[PDB]
């Protein structure tokens, strides 16, 4: 379990699995909830593209993994 | 375990306007001439 | 004492040559079509000069790896007779040593006086820059054209050997400029086109930036302001879909009283918190006054001191907000006065229409 992120409209339980591209940082795969119990969705791989434009931002998650960003 | 909200504790810059090319060099570029009387 | 007839070479790289490669009467035609014509006829002849540059060192590299030599001129040419006759008192071939230069170089309407005067003239010089266009009073006057050995190209209008009034020229890099020269320089309304992709149109002086501009960068956002020496200093506002920045400007670097006005686009079709926004005609756009920082020593004008923020890491700049945002008119995307838009991929931003 690798915590909660509390957003504007929904939340996000995240947990974190290793499946018995596959190493470095996306060697864990992550999946994602709104409510305990409640059907999964796993996450995209990341790409150090996407990690740095992150790191100039500073957002609030909206609870819907459909939205924009920036 | 991480619970919060995802937000950085650091100080927080806006990025700037991004920067605005320059141009070609004129000392490279100049209009040449012919000897004068 | 003295008599004349000339031969020359005339390469394939030459102004008058691109001038052929029109289907148009004379100069006054050719600096006369659409500019973006012109730019695409530049554009072709620095094409040109580069595949020859290429060429012209693979075969030097290629000849001298075996040991051997060329001896022969790589640059494909035509040659010519001058059907020309004049007469020179001077005895010497020194004492014309003046007008030998021209007839060796003018290659126009000449005359053993002074002051090469002709309609349509074409000249080279010993860098290998061409010029074929009008003279008068033995400097560049009127319409004309010019090609430089690397490439770049200019057909405008000259006056006292340099380029002055309407202009269009395209440099090595493959920036563009539509405008007015000065005195061989960028003056008063011009709009350049950059490598990037970047389209900055406005007013120039002595070559540079100088005075209201409207600058659409390759992020596709236009910033406006009044540039001065080629920097954007004192107010100036940027814009994006749902981002405004109005605030003031040192050295092209924001630093002092600023104004943020974001609008939350994100969130434009979830449903509102209050029922109080579900019908008001007031959209969700937020306004914040605050401050950018930049280092004590820096800012001044060059003629040690702390550096100034560059662009990957801005070292040194600050941010300082203390005070409350309060509500704001929504703002649209583009701005009115950057209409018409001269990029490509910008999107359209507002309220009932959200990001498109």
């Amino acid at each position: 379990f690798f915590g909660k992120f509390l957003g504007l409209y929904s939340d996000y339980f995240v947990f974190e699995v290793a499946f018995k591209p596959g190493k470095g940082a996306n060697k864990f795969t992550y999946l994602v909830c709104s409510s305990l119990g409640g059907p999964l969705t796993r996450l995209p791989d990341v790409t150090p593209a996407q990690v740095k434009a992150s790191r100039r931002i500073k957002k609030l998650l909206t609870g819907r993994l459909t939205s924009h960003v920036s | 375990v991480y619970v919060g909200w995802g937000v950085k504790n650091a100080p927080f810059v806006p990025l700037p306007p991004p920067p605005v090319a320059q141009e070609f060099a004129w000392g490279e570029v100049e209009t040449q001439e012919l000897e004068l009387k | 004492q003295v008599a004349l007839m000339k031969l020359y070479k005339e390469y394939a790289d030459s102004a008058f040559n691109v001038f052929r490669g029109a289907g148009v009467d004379n100069v006054a035609a050719f600096i006369g079509q659409e500019p973006d014509t012109i730019i695409n006829q530049l554009k072709a002849y620095l094409e040109a000069t580069k595949k020859q540059k290429a060429a012209e060192a693979a075969a030097a590299a290629a000849a001298e790896e075996s040991g051997e030599e060329i001896t022969a001129d790589p640059k494909p040419h035509v040659w010519r007779f001058r059907a020309l006759g004049l007469n020179f008192g001077g005895d010497s071939l020194e004492a014309i040593e003046h007008d030998l230069k021209n007839l060796f170089a003018f290659d126009g309407d000449l005359a053993p006086g002074a002051a090469r005067d002709s309609d349509t003239s074409r000249s080279s010089f010993p860098n290998g820059d061409t010029y074929f266009g009008s003279y008068a009073d033995d400097v560049k006057h009127g319409p004309g054209l010019y090609a430089f050995a690397t490439g770049a190209g200019y057909a405008g209008e000259y006056a006292g050997g340099k380029r002055h009034g309407r202009g269009v020229m395209v440099f090595p890099d493959g920036g563009t400029y539509v405008g007015e020269f000065v005195a061989d320089k960028f003056e008063g309304q011009g709009q350049y086109r950059y490598p990037d992709g970047s389209v900055y149109t406005g007013s120039w002086a002595a070559g540079q930036k100088h005075g209201p501009g409207v600058y659409w960068d390759t992020a596709r956002g236009c910033l406006r302001g009044e540039w001065k020496k080629g920097l954007l200093v004192g107010k100036g506002t940027y814009e994006q879909p749902a981002l405004r920045f109005e605030g003031e400007f040192v050295r092209g670097m924001p630093a002092g009283t600023a104004t943020y006005t974001l609008t939350g686009h994100r969130t434009l079709d979830m449903p509102c918190f209050a029922a109080q926004h579900i019908q008001a005609e007031e959209g969700p756009t937020l306004a914040l006054p605050c401050a950018y920082g930049i280092p004590p020593g820096s800012g001044d004008e060059p003629q040690d001191k702390p550096p100034l923020p560059a662009h990957p890491k801005y070292e040194g700049l600050t941010f300082t907000a203390e005070q409350l945002p309060g509500a704001a008119p929504d703002t649209v995307f583009p701005p009115e006065e950057g209409k018409p838009v001269p990029i490509t991929a910008v999107p359209a931003f507002s309220v009932s229409t959200g990001l498109v």
